[PDB]
């Protein structure tokens, strides 16, 4: 039942992505796991910003208590924006995704959420902390997740 | 044309569906009663488009929009 | 016609059953149903008395705007300037 | 003009959507009579009847007065034999959130409740109570 209405809301979503993609970003169609936990968005930096040009690539990962907490989002493939909000290994410092986290906040609403923090940023840096993040995330053994729940 | 423009807003923002039995909370904003419920675990939290915060001790139902919903699902019973 | 007729039947559905217009500033009572700010009170001159619909006892100190019935009348004022 | 506004709206909704039975008959939007005929399965079918409704400046929080007029009146149980109507909807069950088409259906309900067409018990008593009285002359 809470996965009957989570897959129908997802389901939602999915469509209106495909269906009305915001500016510069599309899904990959080619992962086909029947859409039900983990989709992949193809993402072009804008013109006119600091990512024209780059292609991106944006990882969904949904929990079994979606939407009531946050899906896990990051960048990954080999392109991964140099940006002070994003960690080497794609991983995403935004709190909409953590404590400003809604349950009526959507998949598109995050969409344009980092769109709108690539193109406001203006200075091409990395986090602070990057180096020890990333040595830290190299260490954890959640190698085989069962992780949906 | 018609347009369904309608649908899009007697949609809870929490389940994306059609509201089913509504509720209000202290601001004003309308959710499914077990939606909103889901949120408010504990007896209370805070609202999902305004996070001024509510409890569940004054859920009132919406019967405006819970009337209007039914009637629109009416309209749109179609046979397939 | 092309279900123009829907177009109405939600123009009915956010009509308010005092001023029978749609809803200007719509609020909610007690037993939650809702009508125009400035209708509900012409009712309740006093304080609180009865709901129009219902019978159930309201006071005029528990109104409640209805956030989501004004969010719809102007989504369709909007609709209908064609 | 709220009220006005209102009784535009209500008075259009009679003239392009009448309740089942019912027609208006002369553009005075402080009064208006309405023709009813009797629907079929009732025991008034086929007789022709009248009702007045009068609007006070404080409706719809106030009830309109609404009465049987003409020649023609219908016999039932709470219709008295002046035409008053015996209808709490028109005392102390108003609402502002009644209407015409409403109060218009309650007495279509009416004259298909009733088993035996009877005057009221009050028939004679009632209609000799309201015989007496200064009447609302000019302004009220
Ligand atoms: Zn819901
Ligand atoms: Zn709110
Ligand atoms: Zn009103
Ligand atoms: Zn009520």
């Amino acid at each position: 039942s809470h996965m009957a209405s989570m897959q129908k809301r997802l389901q939602k979503e999915l469509l209106a992505l495909q269906n009305d993609p915001p500016p510069g970003m599309t899904l990959n169609e080619k992962s086909v796991q029947n859409s039900i936990t983990q989709w992949i968005v193809d993402m072009e930096g804008a013109p006119g910003t600091l990512y024209e040009g780059e292609k991106f690539q944006l990882l969904f990962k949904f929990s079994s208590r979606y939407p009531f907490k946050s899906p896990q989002v990051m960048f990954t493939g080999e392109n991964i924006p140099v940006h002070p909000h994003v960690y080497s290994n794609g991983h995403i410092k935004l709190s909409i995704l953590t404590e400003d986290w809604s349950p009526a906040l959507s998949v598109q609403s995050v969409c344009l959420s980092i769109i709108s923090m690539l193109s406001s940023c203006k200075e091409k840096r990395r986090p602070p902390d990057n180096s020890f993040y990333v040595r830290t995330c190299n260490k954890n053994p959640k190698k085989t997740k069962w992780w949906y729940h | 044309a018609r347009l369904t423009m309608m649908w899009e807003e007697v949609t809870c923002p929490i389940c994306l569906d059609p509201f089913v039995e509504p509720v209000s909370i202290e601001c004003g904003h309308s959710f499914c009663q077990e939606c909103i419920s889901q949120v408010g675990k504990g007896g209370g939290s805070v609202c999902p488009v305004c996070r001024q915060r509510f409890l569940l001790k004054n859920l009132r139902p919406n019967r405006q929009l819970a009337n209007m919903v039914n009637n629109l699902k009416e309209i749109s019973q179609e046979a397939r």
